[PDB]
């Protein structure tokens, strides 16, 4: 028996020719970027920087 | 003087190799006998 808007799904599709890849990245190391992008000691990368 | 060591004579024979895998049977179509009305 299956009833309306059910919240158990009955088959799953999922496709994947990209395949999105979620990756954490601690906090303090964003703000140690934030604090060292800003001075000179480490420039942006820029066209490279999003591989 | 010289030694003697023991050889074996290995030789090229196919092999198969094939892996045990756990896993429990569930039942081919099982249908959870569940009702569309309200009643005694």
């Amino acid at each position: 028996l299956v009833t309306n808007g059910q919240a158990n799904a009955m088959a799953t599709v999922q496709q994947l020719d990209p395949i999105y890849v979620d990756v954490t990245q601690p906090s303090t190391a964003l703000l140690r970027l934030r604090r060292e992008l800003a001075s000179g000691q480490l420039e942006r990368a820029g066209d490279n920087a999003a591989k | 003087q010289t030694p003697e060591v023991g050889i074996v004579t290995l030789e090229a024979q196919t092999v198969t190799l094939n892996t045990e895998l756990p896993g429990r049977t569930n039942a081919f179509r099982i249908a959870e006998v569940r009702p569309q009305v309200n009643g005694i």
